[PDB]
RNA sequence: UUAAUUCCGAUAACGAACGAGACUCUGGCAUGCUAACUAGUUACGCGACCCCGGUCGGCGUAACUUCUUAGAGGGACAAGUGGCGUUCAGCCACCCGAGAUUGAGCAAUAACAGGUCUGUGAUGCCCUUAGAUGUCCGGGGCUGCACGCGCGCUACACUGACUGGCUCAGCGUGUGCCUACCCUACGCCGGCAGGCGCGGGUAACCCGUUGAACCCCAUUCGUGAUGGGGAUCGGGGAUUGCAAUUAUUCCCCAUGAACGAGGAAUUCCCAGUAAGUGCGGGUCAUAAGCUUGCGUUGAUUAAGUCCCUGCCCUUUGUACACA
């Protein structure tokens, strides 16, 4: 195929970012379009280098947590093949698409920390950049996934086609959406 | 006629110096000589605590000893070779020769 | 209230109690004219853009 | 609190709602006809192999962790 | 045509140990039903004809790489021993179980008492692999 | 052949043990003290039964069959090595024992090394730990 | 000779001599 | 190229001191500490005790 | 982390100063004339010397070096 | 026609792979196995990602017997999907147009590097007071 | 400005020394060099099989050094392009490239009444010295149990347990001085632990191509303290030793405990790193829940700050200098 790469079974081409915050740090089309999220690494040298691998190798990478599944690369893209397979039954249109909307949908933009006059402290409300909004959108929904699936008959493949279809939507029901609007709750509480 | 010279040592150039003598004799003295096969070198490695006592913070020493192999081959009678291994001996370097 | 876009132009420094903010002047993208500071949290580069809830309130140039 | 008391083997009417609601879910796994009929794993995988050896879901794509069927393509 | 190496091997063994069981004459021993594989598993296996999958096994492994006796058919046929509350070790297979299945395989006209120690697999052993392996390929097919 | 059949009986009592008729028969059987899950699968490869079956499904004949292989261990030809009681220091018999029979030879053992005093017994009776492990620092949540 | 030393016990044999 | 003769034990009555003579360059880290520093260290048997010598 | 120590630096303003006809704006040359003008010692030390002469002598043109 | 031999290896972790290239009809083996055998099958594109690219029109005048040993499983896997790649590379500047070559470098380098350029991590040395390289076992206060 | 009293600048200072860096060992690159029947390859001839070819760790000797081994050199320097920088020191990106910070060893001036007299036939003083505080044998003890602390291991399950099948490593060590005591292929008996036979190896030669675990493919299980967990316990069976009771170690059936992810608090760590996973060395007659090394699979987050905790400076005050 000197053509197109399919991820397994899944189109690359016609899948826009519509977001243009969520465009230069989301890296899919035409060329981080690889068939296996599953490559060698050499992204976490440098600083910025971690928002240029493919965003589904991300979601790989971020699924597998809690001692036991560390170092199971091989597992976690088996379970995001089979999750990929039921988000496209279940909705019927492209599983990339449901994934990078999910993620932009799933991503928080205003949220507290505590700030200067260093004589005691305050707790401000700030902005959070194109890249962090990836990182905390992309750790969310896994963890919405482990936490779903622990002690439950619907299997994780299963569990994250739940969480990423509800957030993909912009549910409320998914645990990254609730989180995220919690934050941003707490950000407004306190600016 | 196959006479074998294993040279054995702690030092690597002291070694060098004896394995380049050898073959420069066999060379002048008109023989065939299967050139220094180096064998691979092994590591004497003994990781003691540093301390004669218990009482200090956990500290280790790691004393290691290289020793380096090389054997040349001749095809040639005993005696001819005997007067060359006989010339150029080292206090470093250790020979050992077997004739068949 | 409507959440507007603006292109960070310029990283100044990082502020906070523990170097957790980055203090950079951010320019609108609707308007050409309109820049005011802001306090951002995560990894910002210079050249990115951020999505404000509000587009009046202002960080402290410290 | 609360206890799952899931079956063992088939009852009459539970068997009618299996072969009746299952072959129209778009998604038709173990796990999925267990949580809506209230069955053991090892009888919902042995209906959905007794039910496509008959005839009537569609497999995708089975796993020694994951087997995933839906329904019968109509047009 | 095909060899052994040219087909998918999970199907290979079944194929042959079936193919053995049409035989149905394998010399098998009489406390088949009661032992344990190894001292570090529990319990029996699962399925009731595991002399039949072991013997086509043992079978494959001396057609790929020969000269194996009973101590590296041991080594093969190996696992972790968790130690209960203690962390799990390697540990080997039970040397009887590999003995008896290389003996009936001596009986049987496929390997042969090797010198150099260990078992070869005989011509006809290699034929027999050979034929199943290309009936195995055009069933794939 | 999946519907729950006529006559499937949930609740079973034998040897005055509850066996629930939904188990798999080889865990289902492996209730009783005396039977493990080694103990149960052996007999039940004795017994002409397929473990594939639940243990409702199975018919009363088949139930005495599988009780009568149980307690006849050397009757239908289950070595000396697999019987949880070897060589009785009274009886000299090799045969395993099941749950009331053994609660009355494992009493009766170690009130035997208790009323012969050897330590074992004596340990026994002042309630600690039997086979030499230090209790310096463990066995608490026991003794208060 | 008949006992035969490896070159690792003969060389800290060596080294032990001369200490 | 430089000396230095560390003399140390109990000088001068019942607690132990230690004297330290340097003349010209002495260098302490690295490899040419291997083959430029002859270092040698010693023991006397004097009334009062052990004097240690330490010469660089 | 790259500062050149003074042993690098004193080495480079020495050799300019004595051999300037010669060093020039290639690297790989000066690295050479360096290796035959300099008894250095080490391989590194040789290439962190000849690196800082291909850098002053770069700047020499531009005009006011000081040292 | 006369010898088109070339050997080529390639490594990423302590495994190796050596890639036999020569003219023929197109077969590439590994270790007797076809492509579609070697384990684990869940990386199946990994090792077809020179053949779905270059095309089977290039790969089809010669054949390749790769051989490998030492690693594990992903890096073996590694090995050889460079191997292939990097002996066709080597061949097709050889035996055949620069331009030929110059084409497929510039193809399979634009999609990953990694397919010529080795990985240069190893596995680095443990040192006493901890249990890796680099995390210390576990300072008690009080 | 730097990893750094590392440099550049300012400059009554100029030029230097130790520590830092350099240095040494190791990590990665060479289709270039010198070499290999104790490493292997490509061909070639015979030999087996499937339908000319395919596979061959089946055999055997002409070319060779890619693969393996260890010697010499080469290689990388902020060198090249662009920005910021008193336009200096250098920093940031980007190209070409095997590397654009690999890890450790070494380690100043000086100090502590820090630890060791249970390492020393290193050693002053005191004590004992024949019913010995010496030296040996015989037994017990250091393992003793209402309890409070510290380092660890297995866990609490489905990304999991179980049973099959398939398929990949790197460091090592190996017959003892007295020393007795080695690593083991292969074969028959046995369910297992072992037992009995004849060999190899003092070693790139034999164990050995070290067929390791995780993982990977397919059955069984179905949210139940459950096929999770394996403490505690009975009985029997093997091995070492002069002897295992207070179970040395190992095997088998049996027994089926608290534990549903852990309060106050708190430890370690940023890339082949954390963590998972197994494998050798030390101890060793018996012998890893320890430690010390080795691969295997391989991330989340950060390129920052003085908020907390420590430590080091400069200014300042002092009636303190055993501070």
């Amino acid at each position: 195929t000197p053509d197109i790469k399919l991820f397994g079974k899944w189109s690359t081409d016609d899948v826009q970012i519509n977001d243009i915050s969520l465009q230069d740090y989301i890296a899919v089309k035409e060329k981080y379009a690889k068939y296996l999220p599953h490559s060698a690494g050499r992204y976490a040298a440098k600083r910025f280098r971690k928002a240029q691998c493919p965003i589904v190798e991300r979601l790989t990478n971020s699924m597998m947590m809690h001692g036991r599944n560390n170092g199971k690369k091989l597992m976690t893209v088996r379970i995001v093949k089979h999750a990929f397979e039921i988000i496209h039954l279940l909705t019927g249109e492209n599983p990339l698409q449901v994934l990078v909307n999910a993620i932009i949908n799933s991503g928080p933009r205003e949220d507290s920390t505590r700030i200067g006059r260093a004589g005691t402290v305050r707790r401000q409300a700030v902005d959070v950049s194109p890249l962090r909004r990836v990182n905390q959108a992309i750790w969310l929904l896994c963890t919405g996934a482990r936490e779903a699936a622990f002690r439950n008959i619907k299997t994780i493949a299963e569990c994250l086609a739940d969480e990423l279809i509800n957030a993909a939507k912009g549910s409320s029901n998914s645990y990254a959406i609730k989180k995220k609007d919690e934050l941003e709750r707490v950000a407004k509480s306190n600016r | 006629h196959r006479i074998r010279i294993t040279l054995t040592s702690r030092n690597v150039k002291s070694l060098e110096k004896v394995c380049a003598d050898l073959i420069r004799g066999a060379k002048e003295k008109n023989l065939k000589v299967k050139g220094p096969v180096r064998m691979p070198t092994k590591t004497l490695r003994i990781t003691t605590r540093k301390t004669p006592c218990g009482e200090g913070s956990k500290t280790w020493d790691r004393f290691q000893m290289r020793i380096h192999k090389r054997l040349i081959d001749l095809h040639s009678p005993s005696e001819i070779v005997k007067q060359i291994t006989s010339i150029s001996i080292e206090p470093g370097v250790e020979v050992e020769v077997t004739i068949a | 209230q409507p959440i507007k876009l603006a292109r960070v132009t310029k990283v100044l420094g990082r502020t906070g109690s523990q170097g957790q903010c980055t203090q950079v002047r951010v320019e609108f993208m609707d308007d050409t004219s309109r820049s005011i500071i802001r306090n951002v949290k995560g990894p910002v580069r210079e050249g990115d853009v951020l999505t404000l809830l509000e587009s009046e309130r202002e960080a402290r140039r410290l | 609190r609360d206890k799952l008391n899931n079956l063992v083997l088939f009852d009459k009417a539970t068997y009618d709602k299996l072969c009746k609601e299952v072959p129209n879910y778009k998604l038709i796994t173990p796990a999925v006809v267990s949580e809506r009929l209230k069955i053991r794993g090892s009888l919902a995988r042995a209906a959905l192999q007794e039910l496509l050896s008959k005839g009537l879901i569609k497999l995708v794509s089975k796993h020694r962790a994951q087997v995933i069927y839906t329904r019968n393509t109509k047009g | 045509g095909v060899t052994v190496k040219d087909v998918n091997q999970q199907e290979f063994v079944r194929a042959l140990a079936a193919f053995l069981k049409k035989s149905g004459k394998l010399k098998v021993p009489e406390w088949v039903d009661t032992v344990k594989l190894a001292k570090h598993k529990e319990l029996a296996p699962y399925d009731e004809n595991w002399f039949y999958t072991r013997a086509a096994s043992t079978a494959r492994h001396l057609y790929l790489r020969g000269g194996a006796g009973v101590g590296s058919m041991t080594k093969i046929y190996g696992g972790r021993q968790r130690n209960g509350v203690m962390p799990s070790h390697f540990s080997r297979g039970s040397k009887s179980v590999a003995r008896r299945v290389l003996q009936a395989l001596e009986g049987l006209k496929m390997v042969e008492k090797d010198q150099d120690w260990g078992r070869k697999l005989t011509p006809q052993g290699q034929r027999d692999l050979d034929r199943i392996a290309g009936q195995v390929a055009a069933a794939k097919k | 052949s999946l519907v729950i059949p006529e006559k499937f009986q949930h609740i079973l009592r034998v040897l005055n043990t509850n066996i629930d008729g939904r188990r798999k028969i080889a865990f289902a059987i492996t209730a009783i003290k005396g039977v493990g899950r080694r103990y149960a699968h052996v007999v039940l490869r004795k017994a002409d039964i397929d473990l594939t079956k639940r243990a409702g499904e199975l018919t009363e004949d088949e139930v005495e069959r599988v009780i009568t292989i149980m307690q006849n261990p050397r009757q239908y030809k289950i070595p000396d090595w697999f019987l949880n009681r070897q060589k009785d220091v009274k009886d000299g018999k090799y045969s395993q024992v099941l749950a009331n029979g053994l609660d009355n030879k494992l009493r009766e053992d170690l009130e035997r090394l208790k009323k012969i005093r050897a330590h074992r017994g004596l340990r026994h009776f002042w309630g600690l730990r039997v086979r030499g492990q230090h209790t310096k620092t463990t066995g608490r949540r026991g003794r208060t | 000779m008949a006992v035969q030393i490896s070159k690792k016990r003969k060389f800290v044999a060596d080294g032990i001599f001369k200490a | 190229k430089g000396c230095e003769v560390v003399v140390s034990g109990k000088l001068r009555g019942q607690r132990a001191k230690s004297m330290k003579f340097v003349d010209g360059l002495m260098i302490h880290s690295g490899d040419p500490v291997n083959y430029y520093v002859d270092t040698a260290v010693r023991h006397v048997l004097l009334r009062q005790g052990v004097l240690g010598i330490k010469v660089k | 982390g790259r500062v050149r120590t003074k042993t690098v630096k004193k080495a480079a303003r020495v050799i300019i100063e004595k051999y300037y006809t010669r060093l020039g704006n290639d690297f790989h040359t000066n690295k050479r004339v360096c290796e035959e003008i300099a008894i250095i010692p080490s391989k590194k030390l040789r290439n962190k010397i000849a690196g800082y002469v291909t850098h002053l002598m770069k700047r020499i043109q531009r005009g006011p070096v000081r040292g | 026609g006369p010898l088109q031999s070339v050997q080529v290896f390639g490594r990423k972790k302590t495994a190796t792979a050596v890639a036999h290239c020569k003219r023929g009809n197109g077969l590439i083996k590994v270790n007797g196995r076809p492509l579609e055998m070697i384990e684990p099958r869940t990386l199946q594109y990994k090792l077809l990602e020179p053949v779905l690219l270059l095309g089977k029109e290039r790969f089809a005048g010669v054949d390749i017997r790769v051989r490998v040993k030492g690693g594990g499983h992903v890096a073996q896997i590694y090995a050889i999907r460079q191997s292939i790649s990097k002996a066709l590379v080597a061949y097709y500047q050889k035996y055949v147009d620069e331009a030929s070559k110059k084409e497929i470098k510039d193809i399979l380098i634009q999609y990953d590097r990694t397919l010529l350029v080795a990985d240069p991590r190893r596995c680095e040395s443990k040192k006493f007071g901890g249990p890796g390289a680099r995390a210390r076992y576990q300072k008690s206060y009080r």
